[PDB]
């Protein structure tokens, strides 16, 4: 189908067929030379040059080296460099490029080339689509939605360009002008639009608005293999994980760590309390569109297993007895955190990004009535000084209709049943 | 952006 020769090289199809069946043959080693060769004895050639990419991308692929991948990015732009290069190789050849360009997290550099993609294929809405989602990537949401909404404009059926527009509309909190988008685009059935990211923002936005056909979608969203289940639809996920929505400290096996912030809870709250008087500039707003009503603000110690000196700069008691434990102080996918909610407060029922965490809640300042938290089917309240543990992959809601502020610590562990390989290599989140 | 408690960003890592 992909015609990818230009006259010149038509006239070498036989040296050039000869390459690549070397590389196709797993070969990898000899077919370089054998490109290299053409590209010397023909270095204006498309095909040649393109062939020295492919077999230097699979070369990246057996060492597993990003400089040679590196080279394989500049030899596939080099494609691009040289003249009468056929359209649908020029294509191929730059799109691998951009690829590749995300695999490393050049996502700067791909955007470039997806820019230039758009420029000179103006017609191709498939490339327009992965512009869009070249500015996701960097978290440029303006410029992805003027993209998907160029794209929509031209072509108002394109389900790929309305599940990432109605991503962007949920995103911006435009909850109802989300939904028709998502819905309509998973539907489409177009390639891409099978994600369950989608599934996810269907059903919350449903939520949010009170119509009931939310876990219509969370089971169909299950069904296909996206969320391990309806009630647990984390998204980066290590399967086979023992999943329940409240663990005890027992079946959790970090029971030193739960003794040490029972006994010690006091001094845990008292530092919190001085931040909230002296210092209440560290408590940030929770920003993740979460609430429907009130204040909800966080004091963060560590995340990403990462420490904030200047944070514990305020609470160093506390951070000096957590240092003792690396299952939390370790966990690149969690956070330790102060997190205090005033009443009038409401959290829509949502969900944590990973199964790989628990979370652990310490009372600290809890009053009497009013406060009270669900994940899955069932709620509990806190108690000052008393540690409650979930897993928030599952769905959890929060409810703050107390007359005084009610102040709690949060300590994210790793999933006890993870290997201590897997919590090194797991990318934090 | 990070996704801390919520899956909000198009990618979390
Ligand atoms: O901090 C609070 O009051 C509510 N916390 C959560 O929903 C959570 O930890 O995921
Ligand atoms: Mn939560």
């Amino acid at each position: 189908k992909p015609k990818l020769l230009n006259k010149f090289d038509k006239t070498i199809k036989a040296e050039l067929d000869a390459a690549e069946k070397l590389r196709k043959r797993g070969k990898i080693e000899e077919a370089v030379n054998a490109f290299k060769e053409l590209v010397r004895k023909y270095p204006q050639s498309p095909r040649a040059r393109y062939g020295k990419a492919q077999c230097e991308d699979d070369l990246a692929e057996k060492r597993r080296s990003n400089e040679v991948l590196r080279g394989a990015i500049e030899t596939y732009q080099e494609v691009a460099s040289l003249p009468d290069v056929p359209a649908d190789l020029l294509k191929l050849s730059l799109k691998r490029r951009s690829d590749r360009q995300q695999f490393l997290g050049h996502m700067r550099g791909s955007l470039l080339t997806l820019q230039r993609l758009v420029q000179l294929f103006p017609n191709d809405t498939s490339l327009k689509n992965d512009l869009g989602v070249g500015y996701l990537l960097i978290g440029d949401n303006d410029n992805a939605k003027k993209v998907y909404e160029e794209v929509l404009s031209v072509t108002p059926n394109d389900g790929f360009a309305k599940v990432h527009y109605g991503f962007i509309l949920k995103a911006q909190n435009k909850i109802a002008e989300s939904i028709p988008y998502l819905k309509e685009g998973i539907e489409s059935g177009d390639p891409g639009t099978d994600d369950g990211r989608f599934y996810f923002h269907l059903g919350d936005a449903m939520q949010r608005v009170g119509n009931k056909e939310a876990y219509k979608w969370y089971e169909l969203g299950h069904k296909r293999g996206h969320f391990a289940s309806v009630w647990q639809r984390s998204l980066y996920n290590v399967n086979g994980l023992k999943a329940q929505p409240w663990w005890t400290p027992k079946e959790t096996g970090y029971t030193e760590l739960v003794k040490s912030l029972e006994r010690n809870w006091k001094l845990i709250r008292d530092e919190g309390l001085a931040v909230m008087d002296k210092a209440k500039g560290l408590f940030l707003p929770e920003d993740e569109n979460l609430r429907e009503k009130g204040d909800w603000s966080q004091f963060t110690l560590w995340q990403q297993g990462r420490r904030n000196e200047n944070a514990c700069k305020g609470a160093p008691k506390t951070c000096t007895l957590l240092e003792k434990f690396p299952e939390t102080t370790g966990c690149r996918r969690g956070q330790i955190k102060y997190s205090i909610m005033h009443p009038g407060t409401h959290v829509w029922p949502h969900t944590g990004p990973t199964n790989c965490r628990l979370r652990m809640h310490l009372g600290l300042v809890i009053p009497k009535e009013g406060c009270k938290i669900r994940c899955a089917n069932e709620t509990k309240t806190w108690e000052e000084g008393k540690v409650l543990i979930f897993d928030d992959s599952f769905e959890h809601e929060v409810w703050q209709d107390a007359s005084s502020f009610r102040l709690i610590f949060i300590v994210d562990v790793w999933h006890p049943e993870l290997t201590p390989q897997q919590r090194r290599s797991l990318p934090a989140i | 952006g990070k996704c801390k408690d919520g899956l909000g960003e198009y990618t979390c890592t």
